[PDB]
């Protein structure tokens, strides 16, 4: 779940949030 | 001390199990029904 930017978090890291309903939305 | 303060409730109910310190708070405020995203976005003001 999302809740707020990446600044106030301490040890917060870059990686990727795999959507499920993308793939979806070609067909 | 030590056992409560690097492994929480781990070393009570079986092997000692590291896991750092802002995070086991997390788990405990989650607890008493306080998601995670408060306590990580109040960090330095709660430990004050
Ligand atoms: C997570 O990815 C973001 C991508 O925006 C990184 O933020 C940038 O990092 C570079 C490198 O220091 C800076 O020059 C930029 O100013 C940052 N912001 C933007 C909008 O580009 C962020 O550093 C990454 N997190 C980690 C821990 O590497």
């Amino acid at each position: 779940f999302v809740s707020g930017n990446c600044d106030v978090v301490i040890g917060i890291v870059n990686n990727t949030v795999y959507d499920p309903l993308q793939p979806e939305l070609d067909s | 001390l030590a056992g409560t303060i690097t492994s929480g409730w781990t070393f009570g109910a079986g092997p000692a199990l590291q896991i750092p310190f802002p995070m086991q708070m997390a788990y405990r405020f989650n607890g008493i029904g306080v998601t995670q995203n408060v306590l990580y976005e109040n960090q330095k003001l709660i430990a004050n």
